[PDB]
RNA sequence: AGCUAGUUGGUGGGGUAAUGGCCCACCAAGGCGACGACGGGUAGCCGGUCUGAGAGGAUGGCCGGCCACAGGGGCACUGAGACACGGGCCCCACUCCUACGGGAGGCAGCAGUUAGGAAUCUUCCGCAAUGGGCGCAAGCCUGACGGAGCGACGCCGCUU
RNA sequence: UAGCGCCGGCCAACUCCGUGCCAGCAGCCGCGGUAAUACGGAGGGCGCGAGCGUUACCCGGAUUCACUGGGCGUAAAGGG
RNA sequence: GGGGGUGAAACGGUCUCGACAGGGCCUUUGGACGUGGGUUCGACUCCCACCACCUCCACCA
């Protein structure tokens, strides 16, 4: 089955506390979009869809934040039975950190224990939460509804369309909150070209693949591009076909989460951290020095200072690695507030540029922000 | 938990006769290492350069766990000496041509690295037979 | 035998193995190719570098 | 590829002058007056009574360095001189001779062979009609050497080829120097080559 | 260091295109072995190839010739020819479809994957040529083949 | 575009500093113990050149299985 | 990508006795128990996130 792009594409997932409903959400959204139009996908006549499914733990952030920095917005699911809990508190603020555009919400689980204000109350303090993150809280939608009921009715009926059940309905109140606010945004398929790399795979009789959000620029069956970063020295190699949720893709526009097809390589050679940049731009370095603001107590986490020997991980596209903070010379020291430049060694290689916003995560809680300045490696 | 560690080899080569014991500069890394036994004092004679004494030559196998952290293992370590302890050292070093050194290593009381220096009688020429028929005719060869 | 001056050999990485005896060691019949695997090529290194696993340092 | 940097260099060192330049290297600074020692930090010392090899080696490095071509080049071309009918330590000579950017220079165009080198490769140089960019080309009895229409009105092939009005050309030559013409008459023997080098220890060198 | 009973031979058969213990009855006790049989290990053989003053030694990758095999193993059918690489029957191993009763398959063709390893390539272009098969012919098929691709793997040429 | 090997002897190519049988080299002999042409860098030189070195394997050297072309009193080798 | 495992004694109480270094002859704080940081008046001991190994699962655009 050859891809055939036709409606604008979109990328977004879902994120939330544990056994709120994520998981069966999309599995709802899935069975009620795909009813109309004979990591998921669905086209919702006005946009094409692809859902990825933050499935974790704090033992498996590792994902969560990957996952985040892509799609260009996410769907909250907060449970009616529940409210708010620490790991929809948390999301929400990597919602924030990782930088989502708009965050749609979904009161789920509204089936269940019926209360004139726990609705109202809930959402009132769904929207407060959010208020407390520098989001949209009043301005942004809140749906309510109960995903297992939608994906139930669905399973009794894959054919209910829109209307025909109050249940799969609120699946579609939520569809078009996304559909409209939720922006479509800018791709920025001008510039070189560039992916971060997800998730590495060997498909039998072919060969590796490597899947990512395509980043800028586009990459077409047959062109030629170098995995740079994590490995001694970058690989140029050429590319053997672009596909998208198992479709042939033609060529793949930026802001596409694709996988590709990397002729001659061995699945060692590649890995999540690297990226598929098309030769000449990029190249994997160790040093550098940058501007990078530090939060304070009140967010991130780091309520004192830190000297330069610190090792802090530093978050760049899809991994991150540890580094060491060079303070430059006469500083001697950084405090929770102001932005401060100084020079980091990584223990391994990565890829890098000119202007490249990081972050920096220690002890679990995100210690501070960056650019980087200038390239020493 | 670490067994005596001792320098055998040099107990008997120079004669002893006064002893100091002081603490050094472990990168605990290799305090690791120690911990373990795995070194040697073997070619290791200790000095201070300027007015502080740096145990110098004394091998610390790398701490396997420690991966890329680990110094180098002959490393020029630092002791810890009384300031008037540290000057009749330096008076007999200067002064005169006898060594100080590792006698044998351990753990006190409290539980940390704790070297035994030791006087060296130093001396040993050490013989080095002598010149070679081919060089000799090749010199003559050249030189006329 | 791990050539060049220091190493970064664990007590259980994966090395390739060369051949070359060291007539000096007894039983050791195999020099262990620097530059490959876990087997750094030696840091600072700037002469013999082709037979020490380092590459050519930019002239900085 | 052949050398290409300081040659006025190999002129000393051998100690036997050598011209790969031409004027300066024929001038009172060929390098070698002034410094008709080897070159470093040493060169005028005590030169250690040389060793049979360090001679043979000397002798093929002389000769080889007095023409660019490359070891690879130069042995290849001995090995198959070894083979050839008769004696080597004059048919080895009779092809680095038949060297186009060689036979080239031996007849002017270039005030040396260096720049005999760059003179074909830029297809100045032509061979019975057609032109040939292949210094290797090993020239036969007859083919002369002409050069271009585009290469003549050149501000160096002037200068170069009026040092010819008067200078006679190699005596297995001839040379039309209007039409800038001339062939090649016959194969060079050893005198005619009367090279500062003894063909025999070169004969030798490659033995062992 | 001894080996052998279809073993060696004989008469008559069976079989094949044809000789023959190739197979079978029957008769005889034969056959081979230090000039190395039997057994073990290794191995596809040659033209050549590398080396060597040579006589020798080492090797058999590419290209040509012969042999053997086609997942392991047995068997025949068809046919001028096979006991048949992309034909068939059967057992075995393994993977795959199933409505669980039986189906489909074999890359040591080309290209490609994975495993193993120090290490070995494009899911390509064309039947224009040469060669083949079928056909009166036009023509069809030909991953033979003619090419392009990737790798300093090698040789020769070339540049800075 | 210019790289790589080597510079104690065999083997073509030498000096300063660093280290002080340590760190290290290494094919053989062997270097390293406070002026190291042998270790590390630099300067310089040599060889070679889109290559240069290493490792493995074959022949050579090896008349060291000798037919060409060896030996056996004491070197291995005369059978009690 | 995650889970688990090993980073000294089934162990909350000083300080390398000491020299270097910043305040207050003697007190003292730092440094050294894989690295980076927290929490305590105070950690080798106790949480965290890294590192290197080990081990068990996951993984076909
Ligand atoms: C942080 C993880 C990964 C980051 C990855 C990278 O980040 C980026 O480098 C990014 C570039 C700016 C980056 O540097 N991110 C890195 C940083 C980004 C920081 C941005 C935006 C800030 O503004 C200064 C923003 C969060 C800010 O905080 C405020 C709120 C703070 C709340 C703190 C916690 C509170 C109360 C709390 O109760 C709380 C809790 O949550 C957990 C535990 N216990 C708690 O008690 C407010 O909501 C503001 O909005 C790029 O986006 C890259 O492309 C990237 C996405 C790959
Ligand atoms: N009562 C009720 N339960 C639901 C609803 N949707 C999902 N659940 C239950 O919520 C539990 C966790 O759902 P899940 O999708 O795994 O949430 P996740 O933790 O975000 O993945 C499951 O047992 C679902 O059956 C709903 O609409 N109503
Ligand atoms: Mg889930
Ligand atoms: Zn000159």
């Amino acid at each position: 089955g050859e891809f055939v792009r036709t409606k604008p594409h979109v990328n977004v997932g879902t994120i939330g506390h544990v056994d709120h409903g994520k998981t069966t959400l999309t599995a709802a959204l899935t069975y009620v979009a795909a009813a109309e139009n004979p990591h998921v996908e669905y086209e919702t006549a006005k946009r094409h869809y692809s859902h990825v499914d933050c499935p974790g733990h704090a033992d498996y952030i590792k994902n969560m934040i990957t996952g985040a920095a892509q799609m260009d917005g996410a769907i909250l699911v907060v449970s009616a039975a529940d409210g708010p809990m620490p790991q929809t508190r948390e999301h929400i603020l990597l919602a924030r950190q990782v930088g989502v555009p708009y965050i749609v919400v979904f009161m789920n689980k509204v089936d269940m224990v019926d209360d004139p204000e726990l609705l109202d109350l809930v959402e009132m303090e769904v929207r407060d939460l959010l208020n407390q993150y520098e989001f949209p809280g009043d301005e942004v939608p809140v749906i309510r509804g109960s995903a297992l009921l939608a994906l139930e009715e669905m399973h009794k009926n894959p054919k209910t369309k829109r209307g025909e059940n109050e249940w799969v309905d609120k699946i579609w109140e939520l569809l078009d909150a996304i559909d409209e606010y939720i922006p479509t945004p800018v791709r920025d398929v001008d510039k070189p070209f560039l992916m971060p790399v997800e998730d590495v795979f060997t498909i039998t009789g072919r060969g590796t693949v490597a899947t990512g959000r395509i980043e800028r620029g586009k990459v077409k069956v047959g062109d030629e591009v170098e995995i740079v970063g994590l490995a001694p020295e970058t690989r140029k190699t050429v590319v053997t076909g672009v596909e998208m949720h198992r479709k042939t893709l033609q060529e793949g526009i930026a802001g596409d989460n694709v996988g590709l097809l990397l002729r001659g390589v061995s699945r060692e050679e590649v890995e999540r951290g690297q990226v598929l940049a098309k030769p000449g731009s990029i190249t994997p370095h160790t040093k550098f020095e940058a501007s990078v603001y530090i939060l304070k107590k009140e967010e991130g986490g780091r309520h004192t200072g830190f000297f330069t020997g610190y090792r802090p991980q530093f978050y760049f596209r899809t991994t991150d690695v540890t580094g060491v903070v060079r303070l430059p010379q006469g500083v001697e020291m950084v405090m929770p507030g102001d932005n401060v430049t100084f020079t980091v060694e990584l223990i391994k290689p990565v890829a890098l540029e000119e202007g490249l916003r990081f972050a920096i995560r220690e002890g679990g809680r995100t210690v501070g922000a960056g650019v980087v300045t200038k390239i020493l490696e | 938990m670490a067994p005596v560690l001792e320098n055998r080899r040099a107990r008997h080569d120079y004669e002893i006769l006064e002893t100091y014991e002081a603490g050094i500069a472990l990168k605990g890394t290799e305090v690791k290492s120690l911990r373990a036994g795995k070194v040697d004092f073997t070619g290791s004679f200790a000095r201070f350069e300027d007015g502080e004494l740096y145990l110098e030559n004394l091998y610390i196998a790398p701490y396997e766990k420690g991966s890329y952290a680990n110094v180098d293992p002959r490393r020029k370590r630092k002791l810890l000496l009384h300031k008037h302890e540290l000057r009749r050292l330096l008076g007999k070093v200067e002064q005169k041509g006898l060594t100080l050194v590792p006698l044998k290593i351990y753990f006190n009381e409290r539980g940390y690295a704790k070297v035994l220096l030791g006087l060296a009688r130093g001396k040993k020429a050490y013989e080095k037979r002598r010149e070679d028929k081919k060089e000799a005719v090749r010199r003559a060869l050249e030189e006329l | 035998y791990i050539p060049g001056e220091g190493h970064n050999l664990q007590e259980h990485s994966v090395v390739l193995i060369r051949g070359g005896r060291v007539k000096d060691l007894p039983g050791v019949r195999y020099h262990i190719v620097r530059g490959v695997y876990d087997a750094a090529g030696v840091k600072d290194r700037k002469k013999s570098r082709s037979k020490y696993g380092t590459k050519k340092p930019k002239e900085a | 590829g052949r050398y290409i940097g300081p040659v006025c260099r190999l002129c000393r060192r051998e100690g036997v002058k050598l011209y790969l330049k031409g004027e300066r290297c024929y001038s009172p600074k060929c390098a070698m007056e002034r410094r008709p020692y080897p070159p470093g930090q040493h060169g005028q010392k005590r030169a250690r009574r040389p060793s049979d090899y360090a001679v043979r080696l000397r002798e093929k490095q002389k000769l080889r360095r007095i023409y660019g071509i490359s070891e690879r080049q130069f042995r290849n071309l001995f090995e198959e001189a070894s083979k050839k009918k008769g004696v080597t330590g004059s048919v080895f000579l009779g092809l680095l001779e038949s060297r186009l950017d060689n036979v080239v220079y031996r007849l002017g165009f270039a005030v040396s062979r260096r720049q005999a080198r760059q003179l074909v490769r830029h297809g100045h140089i032509t061979v019975n009609g057609r032109r040939v960019d292949l210094p290797s080309y090993r020239v036969r009895p007859g083919d002369e050497i002409a050069v271009a229409e585009k290469s003549r009105n050149l501000e160096l092939i002037r200068q170069n080829l009026e040092a010819m009005k008067g200078r006679k050309v190699g005596p297995w030559l001839s040379l039309d120097v209007e039409g800038m013409k001339g062939k090649f008459l016959r194969l060079p023997d050893r005198e005619d080559l009367a090279l500062p080098v003894n063909e025999q220890l070169v004969i030798e060198f490659y033995s062992r």
